[PDB]
């Protein structure tokens, strides 16, 4: 059923599974009109579909042309997400298709179930975890490809860089969620922590800097301090 | 007017006939029900005094044969049987009538309740939902499961209602996933009406039969079917006007007849609130909405 803190190691077993996060699919800026009314302008978005065991991220870029002439866009966005995830599954070889898809928001359950009726053996599940995947657009290389897109496009990334050569997928997911939670809580400070030292660079083929094992421990500590610092600022603690 | 005689009444029992009921004492000289209106199906139903478990009963049409009730002490229930000897039957009824051992079907002349509840219900359609081809009448009880309930266990004792499932390939055209899920008109009009039921009269007949089995037997699967068939119409943006007007009449009389104290168990809050206040047809069921708001405002 639902995926929570009791069954957390299930994410790193050998049954193929994908998280689907739709929080950046339909993105707008709200603005005033010449007459003083309010209107929205869409900007390019993305579906965040991630295999937490391998780091495999299928970033389907949602170009603003998708929304042209359509009504009820926040509702449509859920069905468009489900349509695209269904199309991704069908594009994968049978032995690569997931056995479970975990949606980060419960409103995606019915759209995805309906689009996946042809796959009765793929379980569609919610989660009780509060995952920070909305912050994916705070990763500079991901935001760059989304904003530059001029048409619908799928881009592939290992979101763990080469970390799995040195750490387990449980630890890599923990590092990812800590980084994303930090970027969500205070984007400017998190990017300062990650890029403050000019001698540590991001490889051309990577998303995150090339930290040594000991440097990652320092970075991880600085991210936890940031999250706690912001918590105290928010609640006056 | 027709008659269903009883051989005897050996166990104390509450007997229903359509929307009426009466109590018979153990070994009371009760020998049946007379003056049953010709032209409608009827249901004769039982709840034993010493074990209210299992309400059970029989749907029948006196135009199709001469039927009587006799208690079976081995199986422990009142059984309907058909008498093929026409002259024996007439002679039996006449003696019981002369001795005044029968209750009269107590229909008030002004009262169209039973017609309004069974307008589209036909025995031939009942006999396809309830499969026992050697009899002209159909047994139903409180515990019988539906074909759909069995898919989610004896097949011969099942209620073969038409399966309705909103998240099924039958309900959802490939490529129209959002459209068909949010507006069920395709599933209602093409799949169910044109395809399976052939016309709205058969659809309403099954809806009405499901309601009556829910009400008279407490049959849970029948209640599920009744609500599904309502929801399917209310969740469709395109419904013929004559069907919406007839549905409003059907539901009005169902809600009017429901025991006030059985509302908690026979009415689904989600379906009714969705149907009356959110669905495409929220403004199409004027009579039903008025009776629901005056009779069961708590549910809403
Ligand atoms: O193997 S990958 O990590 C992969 C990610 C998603 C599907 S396959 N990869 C393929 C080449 O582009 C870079 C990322």
């Amino acid at each position: 059923g639902a995926m929570n803190s009791s069954n957390y190691a299930e994410l790193f077993n050998n049954d193929i599974k994908l998280f689907v996060d739709d929080t950046n699919v339909y993105r707008v800026t709200v603005h005033k009109t010449f007459e003083g009314n309010v209107a929205t302008k869409a900007i390019n978005g993305c579906i965040f579909t991630l295999n937490p065991k391998t780091g495999h991220l299928f970033l389907k870029i949602i170009h603003t042309s998708v929304w042209a002439g359509q009504k009820r866009l926040s509702q449509l966005a859920k069905w468009k997400t489900a349509e695209e995830v269904s199309a991704l599954v069908r594009s994968l070889p049978k032995e690569e298709q997931p056995k479970q898809i975990i949606v980060t928001r419960k409103a995606m359950l019915d759209p995805l179930e309906v689009h996946m009726l042809d796959f009765p053996n793929i379980a569609i599940r919610p989660t009780e975890l509060r995952l920070p995947f909305s912050a994916a657009m705070s990763i500079d290389k991901l935001s760059d490809v989304v904003m530059k897109a001029t048409e619908p496009q799928m881009v592939l990334f290992n979101i763990y860089d080469d970390w799995l050569d040195r750490i387990s997928s449980y630890t890599a997911f923990s590092r990812l969620t800590l980084l994303l939670r930090a970027l969500k809580t205070n984007e400017e400070s998190a990017k300062m922590i990650l890029l403050s030292d000019p001698t540590i660079t991001i490889k051309s083929y990577h998303l995150w800097p090339s930290f040594t094992d000991e440097q990652w421990i320092t970075i991880e500590s600085q991210m936890r301090d940031l999250i706690l610092t912001e918590y105290g600022r928010k609640y006056n603690v | 007017m027709n008659t269903v005689p009883f051989t005897s009444a050996p166990i104390e029992v509450t007997i229903g006939i359509d929307q009426y009921s009466f109590n018979v004492k153990e070994n009371q000289p009760f020998h049946g029900i007379k003056d049953i209106p010709i032209g409608h199906v009827h249901v004769i139903h039982f709840q034993h005094a010493d074990n209210s478990s299992m309400r059970y009963g029989y749907w029948f049409d006196c135009r199709m044969g001469n039927f009587y009730i006799q208690y079976d002490p081995k199986d422990g229930l009142y059984k309907m049987m058909e008498e093929r000897d026409g002259a024996k039957f007439e002679n039996i009824v006449h003696n019981f009538k002369e001795r005044q051992m029968m209750v009269s079907y107590p229909k008030i002349d002004e009262d169209d309740t039973w017609y309004n509840l069974t307008e589209f219900v036909q025995m031939d359609k009942i006999r396809k939902i309830v499969r026992k081809d050697e009899n002209q009448f159909s047994y139903v009880d409180s515990s019988m499961t539906t074909v759909q309930e069995n898919e989610l266990s004896d097949p011969a004792h099942s209620l073969n209602y038409t399966v309705i499932n909103f998240k099924s390939r039958e309900a959802i055209r490939p490529g129209h996933e959002m459209e068909d899920f949010l507006d069920k008109s395709y599933y209602l009009n093409t799949v169910m009406l044109q395809g399976i039921f052939k016309n709205s009269s058969n659809y309403f007949g099954e809806l009405q039969f499901a309601f009556l089995n829910a009400m008279f037997f407490g049959n849970y699967g029948s209640s599920l079917q009744w609500h599904a068939m309502i929801e399917l119409i209310c969740s469709s943006a395109t419904v013929p006007k004559h069907m919406l007007d007839k549905l409003d009449e059907i539901l009005y009389y169902q809600i009017k007849t429901l025991p006030e104290q059985y509302s908690d168990i026979l009415l689904n809050e989600r379906v009714w609130n969705i149907c009356l206040y959110s669905s495409f047809q929220k403004n199409s069921l004027h009579n039903t909405e008025k009776i629901m708001e005056n009779k069961y405002p708590e549910l809403l």
